[PDB]
């Protein structure tokens, strides 16, 4: 830890991003192919011979149709949730999900991640410089609840004030503008190691390494990043950062007694092109999104 | 009444190139979620409609070879078996079709 | 070291030696010694003629048999292909003829094998490269045959065809990914 | 009678250097001799004119007209050979460049007006035109704004000459 500009900082760890990346498409010497077959309902028996750790399930739905592309938001890698822009590493079975699917759970769960990661991105890009803004990690909390949440810790400075309407609404003009544009959600899995000197300062970020790495024997997290900014997450993303098409910043609360300083809870609710509400249920869920949610045990 | 001068194709590209006159785009088409065969919203699928058909097609069939000549129509309800399948107490006084499959995985 | 049961050995020797000798009997003054060297070279150019896309050539140096086999599956492409190294001096691994009288014609075949090394590379129909690689001398064992029309007066030595047997080392993958659909089902189910 | 499109598939590029962009991929596909209206069979490749591959089969699939059968059929043929014939991996990954059509041979036959009198009637032929490049569909041109309304009207008043003296 040392004294660092948050713009360097971010130059750094793009660049060490990019490296580990260069790295893992280099360590794999020429295309080896794989048979990934297709277990879904619409198109059986369909067999695609993929090049190894450079396709993706988007390729896989690429060589399918159109409306797989747009339609896909997750898919089963032999049973498990993967973001549509991770490569493929072996012989396996696939199947897409969407947002209207019988079990949507899992996707739902992904698009909140992916929601709460734009959230923090905005959040970390809109405070004056000269304040410490920091991210502690963004709470697993459930879609049954009214919003998705980050957690943040501010400068001292910054212990006493609120933000008002008009700011959480340069929140979300921040957040519709980081939609605008579309950004596919990178991932990365890292080793421990490499996952620490990636980041290297801030502690919140450092324990959250170690409690994602512990208990994988193997000590690998898992990394994501949209444009430049680069967060921890546990769990696949959604592939496009237009998925979104209502978004909003509901308000922020504190909870003090827990630590000597203040961590705030900003939170926001959001609403897929898929699944997009009228008018007044919108209203209904913005409304309700501003009230405090407390899953944590 | 004549035509009092020949129309140039100028003019007729006018009349026949608007916007009136071209065939709209139409944003009701999405995939069936069974099947996934490109159905239109408010309107059946295609493909589903047609397995339908033609299960009932067979169906009707065997009900006619069953009825005997026309004019029948028995006065009790009706049930369709498959292969396997013993009749269930419920439907005792239910005539029984039975032609010969598995029994679709969409028609319990 | 000679292994057990040289009889059966000698006794292919002996066939591919009366083969010849029917050869020699219909034509003398034909050395055995120096045809791995005239194959060799008729296979090289016969393939630098292919990558030139000379068909009046091609078909003076190979048969009928495989000028298709070896021109219909690129009539669009552009191909790169060059000879570098004889890794091994060839061997005539066998040689055989028939003595078939449907048309007067005796035909003689000898299969030589040769190991040797090349750069093939494929490019498409719009110049993007489809198969191959530019400057990696990548090591091939081959076995072709040559089939030479002995009643002709004329009778030029071309290749007939390449065999492949089932042990051989699978070829270098290709750059692009391919879809293989499963069974278009009409109105009806899917067992598998 | 012409057959020029048929043959444009024949072309072959020499082979490109390294590195260069990706040259798209090129397909050319036709149906001659279509018993269809060339007008009739325009407006329908007017519609599919801009469209990806899957959205204009999506298009044509809802359409009640004679011609939109066949112009899917000629899309479908056309993708496979895309996919089959001239290297292009993704088969989702073709847009229409061209989409018209053309006029036929026709014939002529009498018509029988209600007096000694009579018309000629033509049957009518036509072609249809199709071309794949392979990649995304091109977005559309944005409509222009009052910003480059207002510039295009000062760029037109700083143009201006003093006309007809030195
Ligand atoms: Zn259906």
């Amino acid at each position: 830890a040392s004294q660092l500009s948050p713009t360097e900082l971010t130059e750094m760890r793009n660049d060490l991003f990019n490296k580990e990346k260069a790295r893992q498409l280099s360590l794999t010497p020429r295309t080896e192919k794989i048979e990934v077959k297709h277990v879904g309902k619409t198109d059986p028996g369909t067999v695609f011979v993929m090049n190894k750790n450079i396709s993706t399930p988007y390729s896989c739905a690429m060589h399918l149709s159109e409306w797989y592309c747009r339609k896909s938001i997750l898919a089963l890698v032999d049973g498990q949730p993967w973001d549509m822009y991770k490569p493929l590493t072996k012989s396996c079975e696939i199947k897409f999900l969407t947002f209207k699917d019988c079990d949507p759970g899992e996707v739902n769960k992904a698009y909140w991640r992916s929601c709460a990661m734009m959230m923090g991105c905005v959040i970390e890009r809109a405070f004056k410089d000269e304040y410490m803004v920091n991210l502690v990690r963004a709470p697993e909390v459930p879609v049954i609840s009214g919003a998705f949440c980050y957690d943040v810790v501010l400068d001292s400075k910054l212990d006493e004030w609120m933000p008002t309407k008009e700011n959480l609404r340069s929140f979300t003009k921040d957040a519709h503008a980081l939609i605008y544009k579309d950004l596919p959600f990178e991932t990365l899995e890292v080793e421990a190691k490499v996952a620490l000197e990636i980041f290297q300062h801030s502690k919140y970020k450092v324990d959250f390494i170690e409690e994602k790495a512990s208990q994988n024997p193997e000590r690998i997290v898992k990394l994501h990043r949209i444009g430049d900014f680069i967060d921890v997450s546990e769990g696949p993303l959604i592939p496009r950062t237009s998925i979104c098409f209502q978004y909003e910043v509901s308000a922020v609360h504190n909870l003090q007694p827990t630590q000597p300083s203040l961590i705030r809870r900003f939170q926001g609710v959001s609403l897929p092109v898929h699944l997009r509400a009228h008018f007044t249920i919108w209203d209904k869920l913005l409304e309700r999104s501003r009230k405090m949610v407390t899953e944590d045990q | 009444a004549a035509p009092k001068n020949r129309r140039t194709i100028e003019v007729n590209r006018c009349r026949r190139r608007n916007p009136q006159k071209l065939i709209k785009v139409k944003n009701n088409i999405d995939v069936c979620p069974e099947c996934g065969h490109l159905k239109q919203k408010h309107v059946l699928c295609a493909y589903c409609y047609e397995k339908v058909c033609k299960e009932t097609a067979e169906i009707r069939r065997q009900i006619g070879k069953q009825e005997g000549g026309p004019f029948k129509a028995p006065t009790i309800e009706t049930v369709v078996l498959y292969t396997g399948e013993t009749p269930s107490e419920q439907d005792q006084g239910k005539r029984i079709i039975e032609r010969d499959r598995k029994r679709p995985s969409w028609f319990t | 070291e000679g292994l057990i049961e040289r009889t059966e050995r000698m006794k292919k020797t002996m066939a591919s030696q009366v083969s010849i000798r029917r050869i020699k009997d219909y034509d003398a003054n034909f050395k055995i010694k120096d045809f791995p060297e005239k194959a060799k070279d008729i296979f090289i150019e016969a393939h630098l003629c292919l990558n030139n896309s000379d068909h009046d050539r091609l078909h003076t140096l190979v048969t009928e048999h495989c000028f298709p086999d070896m021109t219909w599956d690129i009539k669009y492409k552009t191909v790169r292909w060059s000879f570098v190294e004889s890794l091994e001096p060839s061997h005539v691994v066998q040689v055989r003829c028939s003595s078939m009288m449907n048309q007067g014609n005796v035909y003689g075949q000898i299969t030589v094998r040769m190991h040797t090394r090349q750069t093939l590379a494929i490019y498409d129909r719009f110049g993007r490269l489809m198969y191959g690689q530019e400057d990696v001398p990548k090591d091939v064992l081959e076995y072709v045959v040559f089939e030479k029309q002995l009643t002709n007066p004329y009778g030029s030595w071309r290749m007939h065809t390449k065999i492949v047997p089932p042990w051989a080392p699978p070829k270098q993958p290709i750059l692009k990914t391919v879809m293989i659909p499963g069974p278009q089902l009409k109105p009806e189910e899917e067992y598998e | 009678i012409s057959r020029k499109w048929e043959k444009k598939n024949k072309i072959v590029y020499p082979p490109q250097l390294p590195g260069e962009p990706r040259r798209p991929a090129e397909i050319y596909h036709c149906r001659r001799q279509i018993k269809y209206s060339k007008d009739k069979m325009w407006y329908l490749a007017k519609l599919i004119r801009g469209m990806s591959i899957d959205q204009a089969l999506a298009q044509l699939e809802f359409n009640d007209k004679k011609g939109a059968k066949i112009i899917k059929e000629v899309l479908l043929e056309a993708q496979d050979m895309a996919v089959r014939d001239h290297n292009v991996e993704f088969r989702s990954n073709l847009y229409i460049a061209e989409s018209t059509s053309g006029r036929g041979q026709c014939l002529k036959r009498i018509r029988y007006h209600g007096r000694g009198r009579f018309g000629i009637m033509e049957k009518v032929y036509c072609h249809y035109f199709v071309k794949l490049v392979e990649g995304p569909p091109p977005p559309p041109e944005p409509p222009k704004t009052a910003v480059a309304h207002a510039k295009e009207y000062i760029q037109q008043l700083r143009s201006r000459t003093i006309v007809h003296t030195l």
